[PDB]
This record gives C-alpha cells, sequence and structure tokens, in this order.
C-alpha cells in the first residue's frame, strides 16, 4: 500500500487538473474507524498526523514565529489540537487560539467569540483552522459554497498572513468555500490533505504552502471542490494509525527563516522565488497584539 | 476571610469514591524523554504519560482562580508527565504531588536527591 504508513494522503496533482462536476460524496470506508493508541483522542491523533504531513513541506519557521489557531475548542472544554501544535512548534513560538465556545488552553492567549470578532495588529506565519458547523452536513439539500467563517478566513489570510506563511483550513464535503480554493492559487503550492486516522470522513485540510500575496494560478473553486470530491469518491483510503507510533522526528525544525519588512514595490521575482522555497517571511516583527470585539447590550426594562 | 478550597473538595470527592476528572489531553510522544515533571515539550519516559498542562490543572479546568497571588499557572502552556500507574487521574496527581526544585522530577516518582 505504502499509504497506510504515511500520516495521511494528499490530493494527487492529476486530480487537481480535472474539470469535474460536483457529486455527492460516498466513501467506501465510511463507518470504519482506526485503532487509536490507548487513551489517545481522535483530535490529538488527527492533529499529530496533520503536523507530520506539514513536516514534509517547505514551511517557513522564523525566530519569534506567530501562529493562530481557529476553531480550537472541544465540547469537553479543552484544546487538544492546540496542545499538539504547541508540542510540534518550536518552544517559544507565539500561539494564539480561538473558538466560539469557552475552553481552557495551553495557547499563550485565547479569544472566545465568533472568529469574525477577532482582530490582530500583526501578521502571522501560520494559520490553522478546525472551524466547523455540523449543521452544514445536510444531505437532502444542494451543496453550495458556504460563507460564514470562510468569508472571515479568506479576508484574514489576505490581510494578515505574512508572505511566505502557510495555512491549513479544515473542509468537508459540505463545509467548503470557493474563494478559499481560489486563494490556494496565491500560494507557491497547495493541496487537500486527508489524515489516515480520519480517512472515513470527507474532511480534509486545505493547505496553502508559502503565501505570495497574488495569484500564481487561477483556480475555480467550485470546480476544484468537485475535483476534491471526485478524488475522495474514487480513491478509498485505508484507515490507519501507524504513523502515531513514531514521534522521533515530530518536532518542527527551527529553520530560523529570515524575516524582512518590505513594501509591495520591492517584491521582485527573486524575493518571490525565496518566498516560494520557504526561505523568507515578509512582515513586521513588532509586538503581537490581538483583541475580540464585544457587543454591548443592556437588557433591563 | 472566606475562600473556596477546591483542592480540598476534590481530594474529599476522590476519597468518597468519585470518578476522577477526565478529558485530560494525552500526547503522543516517544516515551524516551527525561521523565521530569513539568516540561516545555512532552518528556514522558517509559513509565509515564505526557499530557497538555492546562487540561491537568484543577484551577484551569474548574474555571477558578489559581492559588498563586499573581494567579499564574504552573501547568498551562507546558506538558506534565504522569506516572502511568496514576494516569487515570492526572488532576489528582498534579494536585497531591510536588516537583523537586533541584532535579525537576516528582518527589516520590523520580526524584533521587535524598540519596539515590
Ligand atoms: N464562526 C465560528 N467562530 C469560531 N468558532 C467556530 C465558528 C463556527 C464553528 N466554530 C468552532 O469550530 C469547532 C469545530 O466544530 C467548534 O468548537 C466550534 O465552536
Ligand atoms: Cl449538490
Ligand atoms: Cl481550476
Ligand atoms: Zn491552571
Ligand atoms: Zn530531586
Amino acid at each position: 500500500s505504502s499509504q497506510a504508513w504515511q500520516p495521511g494522503v494528499a490530493m494527487p496533482n492529476l486530480y487537481k487538473m480535472q474539470r469535474m462536476l460536483l457529486e455527492k460524496c460516498d466513501l467506501q470506508n465510511y463507518g470504519d474507524s482506526a485503532t487509536l493508541p490507548k487513551g489517545i483522542m481522535m483530535n490529538v491523533a488527527k492533529y499529530t498526523q496533520l503536523c507530520q504531513y506539514l513536516n514534509t513541506l517547505t514551511l517557513a519557521v522564523p525566530y519569534n514565529m506567530r501562529v493562530i489557531h481557529f476553531g480550537a475548542g472541544s465540547d469537553k472544554g479543552v484544546a487538544p489540537g492546540t496542545a499538539v501544535l504547541r508540542q510540534w512548534l518550536p518552544t517559544g513560538t507565539l500561539l494564539v487560539d480561538s473558538d466560539l465556545n469557552d475552553f481552557v488552553s495551553d495557547a499563550d492567549s485565547t479569544l472566545i467569540g465568533d472568529c469574525a470578532t477577532v482582530h490582530t495588529a500583526n501578521k502571522w506565519d501560520l494559520i490553522i483552522s478546525d472551524m466547523y458547523d455540523p449543521k452544514t452536513k445536510n444531505v437532502t439539500k444542494e451543496n453550495d459554497s458556504k460563507e460564514g467563517f470562510f468569508t472571515y478566513i479568506c479576508g484574514f489570510i489576505q490581510q494578515k498572513l505574512a508572505l511566505g506563511g502557510s495555512v491549513a483550513i479544515k473542509i468537508t464535503e459540505h463545509s467548503w468555500n470557493a474563494d478559499l480554493y481560489k486563494l490556494m492559487g496565491h500560494f507557491a503550492w497547495w493541496t487537500a490533505f486527508v489524515t489516515n486516522v480520519n480517512a472515513s470522513s470527507s474532511e480534509a485540510f486545505l493547505i496553502g504552502c508559502n503565501y505570495l500575496g497574488k495569484p500564481r494560478e487561477q483556480i475555480d473553486g467550485y470546480v476544484m471542490h468537485a475535483n476534491y470530491i471526485f478524488w475522495r469518491n474514487t480513491n478509498p483510503i485505508q484507515l490507519s494509525s501507524y504513523s502515531l507510533f513514531d514521534m522521533s522526528k515530530f518536532p518542527l525544525k527551527l529553520r530560523g527563516t529570515a524575516v524582512m519588512s518590505l513594501k509591495e514595490g520591492q517584491i521582485n521575482d527573486m524575493i518571490l522565488s525565496l518566498l516560494s522555497k520557504g526561505r523568507l517571511i515578509i512582515r513586521e516583527n513588532n509586538r503581537v497584539v490581538i483583541s475580540s470585539d464585544v457587543l454591548v447590550n443592556n437588557e433591563n426594562l | 476571610a472566606f475562600a473556596v478550597d477546591a483542592a480540598k473538595a476534590y481530594k474529599d470527592y476522590l476519597a468518597s469514591g468519585g470518578q476522577p476528572i477526565t478529558n485530560c489531553v494525552k500526547m503522543l510522544c516517544t516515551h524516551t524523554g527525561t521523565g521530569q515533571a513539568i516540561t516545555v515539550t512532552p518528556e514522558a519516559n517509559m513509565d509515564q504519560e505526557s499530557f497538555g498542562g492546562a487540561s491537568c490543572c484543577l484551577y484551569c479546568r474548574c474555571h477558578i482562580d489559581h492559588p498563586n497571588p499573581k494567579g499564574f499557572c504552573d501547568l498551562k502552556g507546558k506538558y506534565v508527565q504522569i506516572p502511568t500507574t496514576c494516569a487515570n487521574d492526572p488532576v489528582g496527581f498534579t494536585l497531591k504531588n510536588t516537583v523537586c526544585t533541584v532535579c525537576g522530577m516528582w518527589k516520590g516518582y523520580g526524584c533521587s536527591c535524598d540519596q539515590l
């Protein structure tokens, strides 16, 4: 197989190049479950595999790295994904997380509220999102591009992702957005990554690798999602937890990637080539300041 | 003059046969680490499990103030190593036990400072 010993499976380039029409997602392995190591939560396993895959890409890893994690709370009031990210990321990495619902976290700072209330002064080197609304999995109605938090994420990327930075945004059959796929063409490389532990689900992480701030490629996101579902529908993925047992090479290498401030005029093809190779981050190196907008109401009389 | 004593309430709840706090976040790791008690990354050895710190802190989990006068947390943002034999109750373990200020191991579960 080979694939069962990987952390997961990335969408093969040839499927990206198709022009499929959107169909219903019918997974052969739906209902299968991987055998998780004793006492290990799905969320921990899933993030572990995501990070293992991200270790194979050309992520920029500067000193004083800035990472933000949306959708980080669980129904049990803790943040398993944040815990894996902080393990993975170099010690000292600035990690901020957020959720609609209250939770306790190991992040350096946590904001509770709708993601649309979240503002930051600074730019980020890596954006992770597990935001998901299970009310989108309505199989009886048409599956159109969704707005909501995806609209926030697309703006947040274009406004606050450092050039050279990367993203991983959770999608499913029904939880997806066409502009987010289009924005994948603004990175040097992109894919949809399915974890082997959760391969029975139409979930994937849409990964943009090394942001360029402009389209490198024009992607129709309606077509690309249909391509993604076509791939899933015709390529059963064997549930596997095998990669969870070898953590020896898990930590993200602190590459000390260079950070420069630059104005949109000085970004030439040589800068762009460095961005594209994971060798450069462009943003301010100022203090990290965040906030959550709070709506004020007085309900009396 | 009045303060809630959540530490005591949990100790007494446990003694009365209550189910330990659950959903502590256990990490995947090599289990070839230093075995120190509270670390910046998982350091479980072969006899330990490593957990996300916040999820094993009574005060974090109960949404109450930390006994530190500054409210600071020893666990949040770090990883806590729990003997496998006590991993059914990490919160109880961290609350009842103490870290050697010299070697960083749990007194009684790794610390060999008082004669090896
Ligand atoms: N618009 C939003 N802003 C912030 N967090 C959001 C949403 C929508 C969903 N979520 C959070 O995503 C997690 C995964 O379902 C859940 O923890 C859920 O709370
Ligand atoms: Cl449809
Ligand atoms: Cl396309
Ligand atoms: Zn705490
Ligand atoms: Zn000692």
